RNA sequence: CAAGGAACUCUGCAAAUUAACCCCGUAAGUUAGCGAGAAGGGGUGCUUAUGUAAAAGUAAGCCGCAGUGAAGAACGAGGGG
RNA sequence: AGCGAAAUUCCUAGUCGGGUAAAUUCCGUCCCGCUUGAAUGGUGUAACCAUCUCUUGACUGUCUCGGCUAUAGACUCGGUG
RNA sequence: ACCUCGAUGUCGACUCAUCUCAUCCUCGAGCUGAAGCAGGUUCGAAGGGUUCGGCUGUUCGCCGAUUAAAGAGAUACGUGAGUUGGGUUCAAACCGUCGUGAGACAGGUUGGUCCCUAUCUAUUGUGCCCGUAGGAAGAUUGAAGAGUGUUGCUUCUAGUACGAGAGGACCGAAGCGAGGACACCUCUUAUGCUCCAGUUGUAGCGCCAGCUGCACCGCUGGGUAGUAACGUGUCUAUUAGAUAAACGCUGAAAGCAUCUAAGUGUGAAACUAUCUCAAAGAUUAAUCUUCCCAUUUCGCAAGAAAGUAAGAGCCGUCAAAGACGAUGACGUUGAUAGGUUACAGGUGUAAGCAUAGUGAUAUGUUGAGCUGAGUAAUACUAAUUGCUCGAGGACU
C-alpha cells in the first residue's frame, strides 16, 4: 500500500459521485390524508386505522 | 444418435442396496409431462433442437408475450423453457413420457444448477495449500502470499493475465456424464436414478443420453429387501 | 484478544429477549429492533399458547422465561396471564401480537418496530 | 488415518512382540490404510526366541486398523487396535497358530495361505 | 410442482423388514451371515452386544461387538440388508441410543443386565 | 477433532497429560545431606451406623461416563560441558 | 602432569563401536597437538540450573488433512474522523 | 567499473507455479557384434507427472525407500507493500591463534529489533446509468475462450512363439490401482454454544423439592437442518482431419534404381474439435420470436392534454441466495415468511403420585416429557386501499 501523489479534482468528483444516499418514493395515506411513506407509520398515527403512534 | 431428454427435480436422497456386495446410493427425481415449445431443423437456425417449457404456473403469474405464444402455440403458461439439442422427433403438443423414451439400464448424463458460495477461499474451485497452521510463529494459517510475476528492472515488473480466483462461486449450471438408470415410477412420473444431482435437493435436472457411451443398458442388480418375517 | 467489549453474545441476546417479553407482558407494548422482534415473538406467542393448557405442570415449565420489572414481579405477571391473559387467547390459532413497523432510529438510523399484544 | 513410525504387536505365532511401520508401500500421497495391503515393516521388539530378527526389513500385511475401514456392501466392519501378519517371502506367514479373527477384505487379493488355518474369517 | 416429501417413504415400500426385533443401544443380539464361495457355504453366528440402535427408515444401521480371542471385533450392519437373520437374545437397560463406554467392560467387570 | 505421534525443520516454542488430601513404593551416586513429593501405583460421590470436640476415617449398601466430581494445583528419566 | 578433531583440528565428513534402514546431532577410541595444555590453573567431582544437545515413556492439528461453534474487527447504515 | 550510493533488502524454509527442451518416463519410430525376454544410440518430440527421511545454516552435497519416472536449466541464485528468523549484514559472553597495543580471526558453543489503514494499470465476481437505434420480454448461436490433455498392476489372450532349454514377450479384452476434477454430505466422523439429557458447588427463584446465574457455555454424551472430510459414484476414452519420425507406391533427373519432382496411404503420449461450461459492450451489438402502441391545432416539428397499457423499478416478506448491491418467488385474489396443530427426525420414561426403602434408592403411572433450522394444512400475524421510469415506425 503506497501512492506516490496527490488525487485530482475530477475523478475525486466521480469517487464521490458513486456516494449518493438512498432515495425515498413516497406513497399516499388512505388511513387520515396526510404526508406519508410507504410501509411505514402515518403522520397522525393511524394503521389500519389502528391508531398507534402519539403526535406529543 | 438423437440423444433424447427429459427434466424433472431432485426430491431425495437415498440408499438402494444392489448386487456384487455393494450399496449404491438412488436418488429420485419427480417431474410431469411437459408441452414442446418448437423444434429448429438446421437450415438457418445454425443448429438442430428442440425447445421444451415445463414448470407450467398460472396464466396471472406469468407476462404477456411469453403466456400468447403459449396459447398461440397450444400450450400453457410455464415459468422455464430450455433447448435439448440434438433431438428433434417432437411432434405439437407432446406429453412427455419418459418411462419409455428411457430405458432402465443407459448410462446417460445430468446437467444441473449448483448450490451458490458467494465469494470464498482459493482452496475450493482451484485446491491450493494454505500458511503454516501451527509450529508457533506469526499469525498466518491460510493466505496465498506469493503472487510473483517479476520484481525488479525489467523482469516482469508487471502481473499475468487471468487469475485462478473464485468468483461468485457455485450455482452454474453444468452437465456430468455416466450416471447410470435404476428404476421408475408412473403413479408419479418419477425416476430413480444412481447418484445424487448437483445443487440445491429440488433444482432442475436434465437427463439426456450421455456421450461418453451410446448408451448401454444394464440389469437391474436384484437387492430388495423383501425378507419379512 | 485483549480486553475489550465482547460485542453481543448468545446469552445477552437471549436475556434481552426475556427481558422485552417479560416487559410486554407487563405493559402491552415495546419500542425495539425489528430482528429482535422477529426473534421475540416466538418465544412470546409460544409462551401464551402453552398458558392455554392452565395446569401448575405449565406453571413450572414457564417459569424459565419470566422477568420482574419496576410495576410487577415474576409471580405477579405469571398470576396475571394464567388469569386474564390467556383465556382471551382462545380463539385465535396463533398470530397473538402484532409488530408495526416505525421509521427509522435517531441515534443509529436503524429500523425500528413498536410489538404489542392485542387479541 | 496411521502415517508411519506406529508400534503394532503380533497376530501369528511368530515369536515378536513389538514392530514398526519402515515404508509404507503405496505411492505418494496415498493417505489411506485400507486393509489387505502390503507394507515393509521392522521388528521393533523381537525376543530371542522367535524367529525373527529384532529389526528385521520384512514384508507384512495389516489386516487389524484401529482406524478402521468403512465396508461398501452397506455393513462396515471396524477394528480398533492395529494389527499386521508377517508374510515369508510369496504371501504365507511365518506364524502357524493364528491367534485372534482376520478380516474377508484380503480375501479379495487370496492368500490361502493364512486363512487356511486362521480361527476365523470375518 | 409440490414437493410432499412423502415420496421419500412411499418409494420405501421395496426395502423393509419386520423380522427385526426393536432393542437398545444395551440388549444381546445374534446374526447369521452367510459366506458364499460358491460351495461350501458357511454361515458365522456374529452376536454381541448392541453399541447404537438409531435409523431414519434406510438408515436403520447398528453397531455389534464380539469379543474373540480378547480381541473387540465390532461390526455394523444396516437393518435393510441381504443375508442377515437378526435373532435376539437379550434386552437389558441403555438410557442414549449410542454408547462407547462399555468396550472397556470385562468379566466380573461389565454392567448389570436386566432380565 | 477418528488414526498416525515429532516423520515439517535448528525446529517438543504457546500444545495435552502427573496436581488438593490420604496409603505403599522409590534406583544410582552421595561429601551422608539427600536424592525423593524420585520414578511408579491406588481411593475420594451419596446413605446408614461407629468414631470424635469435630475432622478425615472405619464396616454395610447404592448408582452411573465420572465420584479434589464445576472454578485450584508438579511431566519427566538417561548421556555430555 | 592431564586431555586430545576439545567450550579449540587447515588436512576432516580423519578413524573405530553403537544407538540411527538413514545421525559433521551423542558418547567413548587412537593420535607430526597447523596453534591443546597447572595459578588469562588442570583433571574429575555431591544436588540444582526461568541453558543447549540427542535417546526414552507419556501428549498431541506438529503435519498428514481441513476446517468447525460463536463473536471481535471486517461489510453495509447513521454521527465524528 | 558501463547503471543505480539522496537503497535498486541480498541465503533461506514455506504455498504457487510458469517458460524452454539440450528429456527420466508415460509417446511413436530408425538402426544395433538386437537368437528371444530383458536391451542400447538417435530421431519427431514437451500434454502430463517426475516423492517421502535423516544428515551439513543451506535450495549445494551423502545415502536411505519406491515408482514408468525421482531430468536440467530461468524467474532479484522467484516471490519480508506475503510470516518467525536458523547461520549469516545489531551486541556480547567464552576457547584457540596472532599483534608490544587499543584489538583482528571471511575459525569455532550460544542468544539475537521484519513497519506499512491498498493510490493507479492487470485483476477475482457484481454493480450506477446507458447502447443494442418504434418501445418492451424472451429464445438462441458460436469469432474468440477455460477445464478436461495423467497413469501402473493382475487375469484372459499366452508360457503361445522364439529359444535344446533356461529365459520367455511385443497386440488386444476385463478387473483392480494411484493423483486430480465434479457432486452430495442419504452411511460414518469434527461440528451443529437461545436443543435435550446425566450431572456438582456456591448463591438467588419464601422455604423441602422443582427452576435460575456463574463455574468455557460448569463438565460430559448425543443430536434437527446444515458445513466440511476420513464419508461414496464417475471420468482420462472413441471418432473426422493433418503433417511430424519411419516406411512408402508409380517414377524420372541419371533409357534402371530412386517416397518426390505431381498426389497417394500407413501414419507421435503431440495438434483442432468431438466431452463439459460462460459468452453479441463480440458497438463483427450477429440471428429469430413474441407482446404493446393510433386524439387535429403550435412550439427549431409533430406534444398543445392525453405521456405503456408492453413492462420494469421504489418498498416489505422471504434467501439452501447472500461483503452492500445481487438474482428468484410472493405481494393479500397473498401459503411468500413467521405462528397453531400435525409429521419426519433426535433427546430420552418429564414433574408429581403410588409401592418397597429409616435411609443412597429400585418399579409402575410413561415410549412420557421436550426441541433453532427439514416436511403438511392453515390468511392466525405481516407483505394492505400506495409511489417512480415507462405508449405513437424519429432514420437507411
Amino acid at each position: 500500500a503506497v501512492q506516490q501523489r496527490r488525487s485530482s479534482k475530477h475523478r475525486r468528483d466521480k469517487r464521490r459521485s458513486h456516494d449518493a444516499l438512498t432515495a425515498q418514493a413516497l406513497s399516499v395515506c388512505q388511513k387520515c390524508g396526510k404526508k406519508k411513506l410507504f410501509h411505514r407509520v402515518c403522520s397522525c398515527g393511524m394503521y389500519g386505522d389502528l391508531r398507534v403512534k402519539k403526535a406529543y | 444418435m438423437e440423444i433424447r431428454g427429459i427434466f424433472g427435480v431432485k426430491v431425495g436422497m437415498s440408499q438402494v442396496f444392489t448386487t456384487n456386495n455393494e450399496r449404491l446410493p438412488i436418488t429420485v427425481i419427480y417431474c410431469e409431462p411437459n408441452q414442446v415449445a418448437g423444434v429448429k431443423t438446421e437450415a438457418k437456425d445454425k443448429y438442430s433442437a428442440t425447445l421444451l417449457s415445463f414448470d407450467t404456473v398460472e396464466n396471472k403469474k406469468l407476462n404477456k408475450p411469453q403466456q400468447g405464444f403459449f396459447e398461440k402455440n397450444n400450450l400453457k403458461p410455464t415459468k422455464h423453457l430450455q433447448e435439448i439439442r440434438n433431438m428433434t422427433g417432437f411432434e405439437m403438443g407432446q406429453q412427455i413420457t419418459p418411462q419409455n423414451l428411457f430405458q432402465v439400464g443407459e448410462y446417460v448424463d445430468v446437467s444441473a444448477i449448483s448450490k451458490g458460495r458467494g465469494f470464498t477461499g482459493a482452496i475450493k474451485r482451484w485446491n491450493f495449500k494454505i500458511g503454516p497452521l501451527g509450529h508457533g510463529a506469526g499469525y498466518p494459517h491460510r493466505f496465498q502470499g506469493s503472487v510473483q510475476a517479476g520484481r525488479g528492472g525489467a523482469s516482469a515488473q508487471r502481473v499475468f493475465k487471468g487469475k485462478k480466483m473464485s468468483g461468485h462461486y457455485g450455482h452454474e449450471k453444468v452437465t456430468v456424464q455416466n450416471l447410470r438408470i435404476v428404476g421408475f415410477d408412473e403413479a408419479n412420473m418419477l425416476v430413480l436414478v444412481s447418484g445424487a444431482i448437483a445443487g440445491p435437493e429440488g433444482g432442475v435436472v436434465l437427463i439426456r443420453t450421455a456421450k461418453k457411451k451410446p448408451g448401454v443398458v444394464k440389469p437391474i442388480e436384484l437387492a430388495v429387501q423383501t425378507e419379512k418375517a | 484478544s485483549y480486553i475489550n467489549k465482547p460485542g453481543k453474545t448468545s446469552a445477552w441476546r437471549v436475556m434481552t429477549v426475556r427481558q422485552q417479553v417479560s416487559a410486554v407482558l407487563a405493559y402491552g407494548k415495546i419500542e425495539t429492533t425489528l430482528k429482535k422482534a422477529k426473534n421475540t415473538q416466538k418465544r412470546l406467542d409460544k409462551l401464551i399458547t402453552l398458558a392455554k393448557v392452565d395446569n401448575f405442570n405449565n406453571r413450572r415449565q414457564v417459569k424459565k422465561w419470566l422477568l420482574n420489572t419496576n410495576l410487577f414481579d415474576v409471580d405477579q405477571l405469571m398470576d396475571h396471564l394464567f388469569s386474564k391473559v390467556a383465556p382471551k387467547y382462545e380463539k385465535t390459532p396463533g398470530g397473538y401480537s402484532r409488530v408495526l413497523k416505525l421509521g427509522p432510529r435517531r441515534g443509529d438510523a436503524t429500523e425500528m418496530a413498536i410489538l404489542q399484544l392485542t387479541d | 488415518m496411521v502415517s508411519f513410525m506406529t508400534r503394532l504387536n503380533v497376530a501369528d505365532n511368530t515369536g515378536a512382540k513389538q514392530v514398526g511401520i519402515i515404508k509404507v508401500l503405496g505411492s505418494t500421497r496415498k493417505r489411506y490404510a485400507f486393509l489387505g495391503d502390503v507394507v515393509v515393516v521392522s521388528v521393533k521388539d523381537a525376543i530371542p526366541s522367535g524367529m525373527v530378527k529384532k529389526g528385521q526389513v520384512l514384508r507384512a500385511v495389516i489386516v487389524r486398523t484401529k482406524k478402521g475401514q468403512q465396508r461398501k456392501d452397506g455393513t462396515h466392519l471396524k477394528f480398533d487396535d492395529n494389527a499386521c501378519v508377517l508374510i515369508k517371502e510369496d504371501k504365507s506367514p511365518r506364524g502357524t497358530r493364528i491367534f485372534g479373527p482376520v478380516a474377508r477384505e484380503l480375501r479379495e487379493r487370496g492368500y490361502n495361505k493364512i486363512l487356511s488355518l486362521a480361527v476365523e474369517v470375518v | 410442482k409440490i414437493n410432499k416429501q412423502a415420496l421419500i417413504d412411499l418409494v420405501e415400500q421395496k426395502q423393509l423388514k419386520a423380522y427385526v426385533p426393536e432393542f437398545s443401544a444395551g440388549d444381546e443380539v445374534n446374526v447369521a451371515i452367510k459366506l458364499k464361495e460358491k460351495e461350501k457355504v458357511r454361515i458365522q453366528n456374529f452376536t454381541g452386544t448392541v453399541l447404537r440402535r438409531r435409523g431414519k427408515g434406510i438408515s436403520e444401521t447398528f453397531i455389534v461387538r464380539k469379543t474373540t480371542d480378547g480381541i473387540p471385533i465390532e461390526k455394523n450392519f444396516q437393518i435393510h440388508n441381504p443375508n442377515i437373520s437378526i435373532e435376539l437374545k437379550r434386552r437389558g437397560k441403555v438410557r442414549r441410543a449410542y454408547i462407547s463406554y462399555m468396550r472397556e467392560r470385562s468379566g466380573k467387570a461389565a454392567k448389570i443386565k436386566e432380565r
